[PDB]
């Protein structure tokens, strides 16, 4: 949320 | 010491992290080190030593984030702060896919995960740096070129004052003559420190660094025969990366407060948010 970008690679 | 089935899987746990730090990072330190002294089959780096071999540098290196489409600052500390932005961010996706390769990590809360690499990321940046660094300058463009210590300095403020720490780090840690080997551990053990603010579930990343922290001690005492301390002076360096990332960020402040709105990638404003 307060990190979209950090969630996202983490997230792939 | 001993060799029972525990050590076994420290010793299988430090293969499994060295063989994929070689393959999460360019420049690991072997090659660094090789370049830096002569001696690699590899060209030689272009040395950027003043302004005048600078200029030359930005057209005879090949840089990987620039173009002959985009301008482009005319401030040459503006250009190399840039440069380095995106050093950065490139930087940031090695470390989460090294991050992913830990054996655990990508079994704590999704939001812990967040946590420790948003704390992580620029100590081990650090960290990692010093393997491209002596005392004279420092590796840059995946090791094509070479910027002297002293025309760092050099830029104008505030822009001079941002690689001194750094390499005031770099001699120190450089002393302690780790290999990639060692360091493949040491910047896991970074990732999962279990005191990083607002964890929410720290015993599972307690455990995890508890046999990252084996692991390191007998990595570091079968590597290293002639160094009787080497694991405690390395876990106190974790305490100087802290400062150097806060002294870094308030250094951070003068830009910004001062500098011409040259603004910073949304992922590196992420990680600075809340820091410290
Ligand atoms: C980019 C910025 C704003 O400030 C900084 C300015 C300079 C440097 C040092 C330049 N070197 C690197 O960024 C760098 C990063 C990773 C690796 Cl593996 C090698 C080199 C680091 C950070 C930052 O804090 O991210």
């Amino acid at each position: 949320e307060r990190h979209k970008i950090l969630h996202r690679l983490l997230q792939e | 010491m001993q060799l029972n089935p525990e050590s076994a899987d420290l010793r299988a746990l430090a293969k499994h992290l060295y063989d994929s730090y070689i393959k999460s990072f360019p420049l690991t330190k072997a090659k660094a080190r090789a370049i830096l002294t002569g001696k690699t089959t590899d060209k030689s780096p272009f040395v950027i030593y003043d302004m005048n071999s600078l200029m030359m540098g930005e057209d005879k290196i090949k840089f990987k984030h620039i173009t002959p489409l985009q301008e482009q600052s005319k401030e040459v500390a503006i250009r190399i702060f840039q440069g380095c932005q995106f050093r950065s961010v490139e930087a940031v996706q090695e470390i989460t896919e090294y991050a992913k390769s830990i054996p655990g990590f990508v079994n704590l809360d999704l939001n812990d995960q967040v946590t420790l690499l948003k704390y992580g990321v620029h100590e081990i940046i650090y960290t990692m740096l010093a393997s491209l660094m002596n005392k004279d300058g420092v590796l840059i463009s995946e090791g094509q070129g070479f910027m002297t210590r002293e025309f760092l300095k050099s830029l104008r403020k505030p822009f001079g004052d941002f690689m001194e720490p750094k390499f005031e780090f770099a001699v120190k840690f450089n002393a302690l003559e780790l290999d990639d080997s060692d360091l493949a551990i040491f910047i896991a053990v970074i990732i999962l420190s279990g005191d990083r603010p607002g964890l929410l579930n720290v015993k599972p990343i307690e455990d995890i660094q508890d046999n990252l922290l084996q692991a390191l001690e007998l990595q570091l005492k079968l590597n290293h025969p002639e160094s009787s301390q080497l694991f405690a002076k390395l876990l106190q360096k974790m305490t100087d990366l802290r400062q150097i990332v806060t002294e870094h960020v308030q250094l951070l402040q003068v830009i910004k407060k001062t500098e011409t709105d040259m603004s910073l990638h949304p992922l590196l404003q992420e990680i600075y948010k809340d820091l410290y």
